């Protein structure tokens, strides 16, 4: 009898596919805790989730995602707690809802290529920023439709995700580059449109996933080319930070201690910025296209009370 | 019957430039949906939406570059859609209606586990009184903002306006000296080879009212851009960005020195020229004309290659603010109106889901 | 006359009314000499003020001989507001307030026999003051508290109207520790009423004057706060004049900039032009023989001054309300969904 | 924020026996169960708090 806590259930099932990423997989282990453990009373229930989503967040901390599938969940839980069933049906009505996320979500992917792929116009060179699989998702479909384009895929210092396009869209028959990630504003004069993939949006429409999309972003708006950002609609998060700068990772981005002996002195600065709403300008989801204040009404809709 | 001629040779009549604009294309259409209407065979109201869809895809199809005979169409379509919710909560007895006009539209659809109660005809006389009262709305769409921009104007200002060929602000400008006494002049570019037989005719029309106006050609409205204070937009159709699509020429770069200079830009606009699409493909919704009337000479063999352009897109960032019927709104806040008069399914207006 | 802006009929500077053809109360006479002649007000200061002078007005009733209290009371109280109308131009949270407190003299009966009008005008009143000002003002300082670090700085702008409770809450009740910074404007020095305030109950006030605007953000500093008067339907702020130069000096120095609002004090209306809608204030203050006495009987000379002036909304990082934060662009879905209904 | 803190009338819909993690409810209310409830809990806390420093002046459990 599992217990559903950190690995016992949850991080069994990431080594089961690599192409499931971690908001979904919370999404997962979050409705197979209560697809199980329902012990016919609706007290527990949600003490029960909400204990394991804090727990879960207490796993790990610095993978934000992961707040945004653990408390979307919370959202299912409370809206799929409305309609006022009186817990009598709820009990099997929630549950039989239940597996539509991994019915639905996990399908969703090619539903953003569905309306993202009339983006991509005739021979447009395009910056990506980072292994993001709804980016790849999109461009996949591209390909597939047979459009004439070409691709540059920036580093991902010190995150390695850079390495992982250029051996993942070349033997698709794409003509891409790998461009080195400080040689970004020397390029983005002669880059047609640019796409990231955020790990999060805040309250006002913001990239909250890598090192350095607001680099790539305010390098964007001053050499006034198009800054897209193609993500799925289970990355929403309440998380609205208001600086350049997130929760800490463990201690500020300005660190100035000493180093011991030989320690590693790479990962020193920061390792997830922030954008601001102005430096965006499309983003896409399920819900269509989507302009930044339109995802920030749809976030201030589905949060307040 | 009689009216699948009809709706062909309004087809035929679009096609080939007979009606221009935005006002006389979507009451045409607006008609020729009314005659549609009255002569409908649905038996369902699920059939007569594909029996109204289909029409305009096809008449989408024939002509892409107009959007006012696209978006009315929807309009219709939503109005149309919106009472099968109404009607439906209500008949039925466990939960009736919430009447709740605002909902979140991401999460209701990730749920889905699947009297005068349906008098069959009143789909019909429902949809002819949204007819008549688009009639109503179109044709006095100015009131709301010779209501509002007064407002949002000041009196001693000098104005710039690149779009003289619309109506909506040549009623305001005459009637911004009319009731109010608010006195100043209006700087006109002419969109050669375009505007220069309307805005002559604009400033014609504004000295008949005598407001101290000038005409400026297009090269010289960079030395003048630092005197004038604000500019002005009468344009064709407005997208979910705000990013519009304008009448002739000169407001892709004239408001560009606008947004230089931080000089503000505002954007008159009925409500039915609004448009739930999006600009995919920029140079798609852009209506490139004929090269004849940019060089007479018609070179033979020579034959120096030409660029002609009949429609000026501005992005939303040059863009300032919207004065339309319902009031004043960013152009980041034009998606709500949107669908506050759209809905998610006639945006692919398809039948062949692809 | 140039510009011919100082003929701005949006005030009006007639005085004394000696018309006796209604019972004018002798508080609402003291209220508006208390307004207009010696400034000691914010916005939700003078909401409060007029709130429970209305309080007083509606407890001493004196109805009339034949005509009901839900027939009388809204012209009565009309020419009561006509008073502060002559006295200073009204705020949104007086707009706001008076025609939610008409819609509920709208909806009383012909039944009630003069008792339980108290009952269901001042209780509600009081309600209206609880609800959507003080509470309101309690989940502001809830919500924006977590927003603060220790050890930080805070610049603020003239008299504060709710955040000097959440200056204070996160200096006493916290305890975390924190700098504020108070720079204030002539003619009304209103941020020595905050300074006052902060330094008597012990927090580390450093006063300015916005003359001297630069020194202040060359040091230490982050996380700009803004008292509001209204917040406009675009998401252009509207307050005491000033607040935009620090708001764009702010915003050009890459610090963050705060708004501490409530959902009463956003507004209808529309508009992007500063000196658009907007208030003249009593040219002679800005004397204070003197330096120049009379700038009239000298040709060509004029002196003006602003009470009200707009940021942009490219400016405000994050406007914060009861309900939650928000981008400022986002403004008209709490205009179309929280404001009136709730 | 007003409601917190004042008290009220609940019915009870399901209750765990060997857990305190039970529910309440106050939709299936009646009016007149709102004054009965009323007056056996003021009942109660008269009968109560004439034990109450009894039991913790004379020092007993």
């Amino acid at each position: 009898m599992s217990e559903f806590n950190i690995t016992e259930t949850y991080l069994r099932f990431l080594e089961e596919d690599t192409e499931m990423t971690m908001p979904i997989a919370a999404i997962e282990a979050l409705v197979t805790l209560l697809r199980i453990k329902t012990p016919e009373t609706a007290a527990e229930m949600i003490n029960t989730i909400k204990s394991s989503t804090e727990e879960l967040i207490k796993s790990i901390p610095n993978s934000v995602s992961l707040r945004a599938g653990c408390d979307i969940f919370m959202r299912f839980v409370l809206r799929n707690l409305h309609l006022y069933g009186d817990w009598e049906n709820c009990k099997q009505h929630l549950i039989e809802n239940g597996q539509l996320f991994v019915s639905r979500a996990k399908k969703s992917r090619n539903k953003i290529a569905e309306i993202g792929v009339d983006f991509i116009a005739d021979d447009d060179i395009i910056l990506v920023h980072g292994y993001s699989r709804a980016v790849f998702s999109l461009l996949n479909h591209a390909a597939n439709k047979f459009i004439r384009f070409r691709c540059v895929v920036t580093e991902s210092r010190p995150s390695k995700q850079g390495n992982q396009l250029y051996t993942l869209l070349e033997q698709k028959g794409i003509p891409v580059t790998l461009i080195v990630d400080s040689a970004v504003g020397a390029v983005i004069d002669k880059v047609d449109k640019v796409f990231v993939g955020a790990e999060g949006v805040a309250e006002s429409g913001g990239i909250i996933n890598l090192v350095g999309t607001y680099s790539v972003g305010v390098l964007a708006h001053n050499a006034r080319k198009p800054f897209y950002v193609v993500t799925e609609s289970h990355k929403f998060v309440r998380m609205f930070p208001l600086s350049s700068d997130d929760l800490p990772m463990a201690g500020p981005p300005l660190d100035f201690t000493r180093r011991t002996d030989d320690l590693e002195d790479a990962l020193r600065g920061p390792t997830i910025d922030y954008t601001a709403q102005e430096y965006i300008t499309a983003l896409i989801t399920d819900l269509g296209v989507l302009t930044p204040s339109a995802v920030s009404e749809e976030l201030i809709k589905m949060w307040y009370d | 019957s009689d009216v699948n001629v009809t709706i062909d040779t309004f087809v035929a009549k679009l096609k080939r430039r007979q009606v221009q604009g935005s006002y006389a294309i979507a009451l045409e259409t607006l008609q020729l949906l009314m005659r549609f209407i009255s002569a409908a065979r649905w038996n369902h109201v699920n059939d007569l939406i594909e029996q109204i869809r289909d029409l305009g895809n096809s008449l989408e199809k024939a002509h892409p570059t107009a959007f006012s005979c696209g978006n009315v169409i929807r309009r219709i379509l939503a109005v149309l859609r919106d009472e099968v919710e109404e009607d439906t909560m209500s008949t039925t007895v466990t939960s009736t209606s919430v009447a709740e006009p605002l909902i979140s539209s991401m999460f209701n659809l990730l749920q889905k586990p699947e009297s005068s109660m349906k008098t069959k005809t009143d789909y019909r006389q429902v949809a002819i009184q949204g007819i008549k009262d688009l009639i109503d709305e179109i044709k006095n769409i100015d009131e709301g903002i010779q209501q509002i921009a007064i407002d949002l104007i000041h009196d001693h200002e000098i104005l710039l306006t690149p779009t003289p060929d619309s109506k909506t602000v040549l009623k305001f400008l005459i009637t911004a000296r009319e009731r109010s006494n608010r006195t100043f002049t209006v700087l006109v570019t002419e969109g050669f080879p375009n505007n220069t037989k309307n805005a002559h005719e604009f400033a014609k029309k504004l000295a008949q009212h005598n407001i101290e106006t000038l005409v400026v050609p297009d090269s010289a409205v960079f030395a003048l851009m630092s005197r004038v204070g604000k500019v002005i937009i009468g344009t064709k159709a407005v997208f979910v960005n705000g990013g519009t699509i304008s009448s002739n020429s000169g407001v892709s770069s004239v408001c560009e020195c606008a947004r230089e200079f931080r000089t503000p830009v505002f954007a008159v606009a009925g409500l039915y020229k609004l448009s739930p699409l999006y600009p995919f493909d920029v140079e798609k919704f852009v209506e490139f004309g004929g090269s004849q009337r940019i060089l007479p000479r018609m070179d033979p063999r020579k034959r120096l290659d030409t660029v002609n352009q009949i429609t000026d897109y501005v992005p939303p960032e040059n863009i300032d603010i919207y004065i339309t019927n319902v009031g004043g709104f960013n152009p980041s806040f034009i998606y709500r109106i949107a669908w506050d008069n759209y809905k998610q399914i006639d945006v692919h207006l398809d039948k062949n889901k692809a | 006359l140039e510009q011919s802006f100082d003929n701005s009929s949006l005030i009006s500077s007639v005085k004394e009314l000696l018309l006796n053809k209604d019972l004018i109360h002798p508080s609402i006479l003291l209220l508006t000499s208390h307004l207009a002649h010696y400034k000691i007000v914010g916005s939700i200061p003078r909401c409060i003020a007029m709130l429970e002078v209305f309080q007083i007005v509606i407890k001493d009733y004196q109805t009339p001989k034949g005509t009901t209290l839900s027939r009388n009371l809204t012209s009565y109280l009309s020419h009561q507001i006509d008073l502060l109308k002559k006295a200073r131009p009204l705020s949104v949270t007086m707009g706001n307030a008076i025609r939610w407190l008409k819609q509920e003299i709208s909806l009383i009966d012909p039944s009630t026999p003069d008792k339980a009008a108290k009952k269901d005008l001042c209780e509600k009143i009081g309600q209206f003051a609880k609800e959507k000002i003080e509470l309101a003002d309690q989940l502001i300082i809830d919500n924006a508290s977590t927003q603060i670090e220790e050890s930080t700085t805070i610049v603020t702008y003239g008299s504060s109207k709710v955040l000097t409770e959440l200056l204070l809450h996160n200096a006493i009740s916290l305890k975390k520790n924190i700098k504020v910074i108070v720079v204030d404007s002539r003619p009304l020095f209103e941020g020595r009423k905050m300074a006052e305030t902060l330094r008597n109950a012990g927090v580390n006030v450093m006063y300015a004057l916005i003359t001297s605007l630069d020194t202040i953000f060359n040091m230490d500093v982050d996380y700009v706060f803004l008292g509001a008067h209204s917040i406009l339907s675009n998401g252009f702020l509207y307050s005491r004049a000033g607040t935009a130069m620090l708001a764009m000096s702010a915003k050009r120095r890459n610090i963050p900039v705060l708004v501490c609002c409530e959902s009463l004090k956003f507004s209808q209306r529309v508009q992007l032009d500063s000196v658009t809608f907007n208030e003249l204030a009593d040219p002679n203050d800005l004397v204070n023989k003197n330096i120049l006495d009379g700038w009239q009987e000298l040709p060509s000379l004029n002196i003006v001054n602003i009470l009200y002036d707009l940021t942009p909304p490219e400016y405000i990082k994050k406007v914060i309300t009861e309900f939650g934060a928000l981008p400022p662009s986002s403004v008209p879905v709490i205009l179309r969904e929280y404001k009136g209904s709730a | 924020l007003i409601r917190v803190g004042k008290n009220d009338v609940a019915v009870v819909l399901r209750v765990d026996k060997e857990k305190g993690y039970i529910d309440l409810s106050k939709r299936r209310v009646s009016s007149e169960d709102i004054i009965k409830c009323e007056e056996k809990y003021q009942k109660s806390k008269t009968v109560h708090s004439i034990l109450r420093y009894c039991a913790e002046k004379f020092q007993i459990p």
